[PDB]
């Protein structure tokens, strides 16, 4: 996350931190995700496409730090890793950038809500907030595009929904932006998602409800003018979510 | 380059392409 503020998991308790175990037993961060029901985390297929084997992944809920443990976290294996059979990415855009992870603890259990862990609601079909609505994004992604290190503490920021009209302008994204996407950005272009934030939530209040409107998917650079963050548009993926879940 | 330990290797910002 570029700009924004350090936070804690209690303020974003549906956030999931997803890691990959390596050949030697080292473990590195992969991407974010969001807890949509006790046994299910939703994320982005691009995060997993190169290494699609469920057994390598670890999911933490209730975790506020990247490389250190925090009080109230819970650790899960991945029982099912469901990628979108239609994922494609041209040079910039990723299409059908959505993934599901069925989580299970080594004692065979799913998540339990707590001070640090809660589910986030999905939007009803095709139901998105009005353009200009202020939403939140969160993640362990880079604080500057040019950085090589990741922040150790979770970060969040606020961005506003932009219309497809606005987002489709040749000086924005053009048709690179399909109706299965959503654009969001800072009116001043100072804060944005970045590498490592993919898979994480775009959360909006929609008809009284904290809702997973989007999933961090792609964009040109990070926090560049006329280059919003693009999100997988969750309102347009319910049937896929229901059938796989 | 970019190795197998890379975070979010296909994310925005990444040297992937
Ligand atoms: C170096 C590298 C790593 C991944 C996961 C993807 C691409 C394109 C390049
Ligand atoms: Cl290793
Ligand atoms: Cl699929």
């Amino acid at each position: 996350i570029i700009g924004g503020e350090f936070t804690t998991i209690e303020n974003q308790p549906w956030f999931a931190a997803i890691y990959r175990r390596h050949r030697g037993g080292s473990v590195t961060y992969v991407c974010g995700g969001s807890l949509i029901s006790p046994c299910w985390v939703i994320s982005a297929t691009h995060c997993f496409i190169d290494y699609p084997k469920k057994e390598d992944y670890i999911v933490y809920l209730g975790r506020s730090r990247l490389n250190s443990n925090t009080q109230g976290e819970m650790k899960f294996e991945v029982e099912n890793l469901i990628l979108h059979k239609d994922y494609s990415a041209d040079t910039l855009a990723h299409h059908n950038d959505i993934a599901l992870l069925k989580i299970r603890s080594k004692e065979g259990r799913c998540a339990q809500p707590s001070r640090t862990i809660q589910t986030i609601a999905l939007p009803s079909m095709y139901n998105d907030p009005q353009f200009g609505t202020s939403c939140e994004i969160t993640g362990f992604g880079k604080e500057q595009s040019t950085d090589y290190l990741y922040p150790e503490q979770l970060k969040m920021t606020v961005v506003k929904l932009i219309s497809h009209r606005e987002c489709q302008q040749p000086h924005y994204y053009g048709s690179e932006v399909t109706t299965k996407m959503l654009c969001a950005a800072d009116p001043q272009w100072k804060t944005d998602s970045c590498q490592g934030d993919s898979g994480g939530p775009l959360v909006c209040s929609l008809q009284g409800r904290m809702t997973l409107t989007g999933i961090v998917s792609w964009g040109r650079g990070c926090a560049l003018k006329d280059k919003p963050g693009v999100y997988t548009r969750v309102s347009h993926f319910l049937p896929w979510i229901r059938s796989h879940t | 380059a970019c190795s197998r330990y890379e975070v979010d290797c296909r994310g925005r910002x990444s040297a992937c392409g």
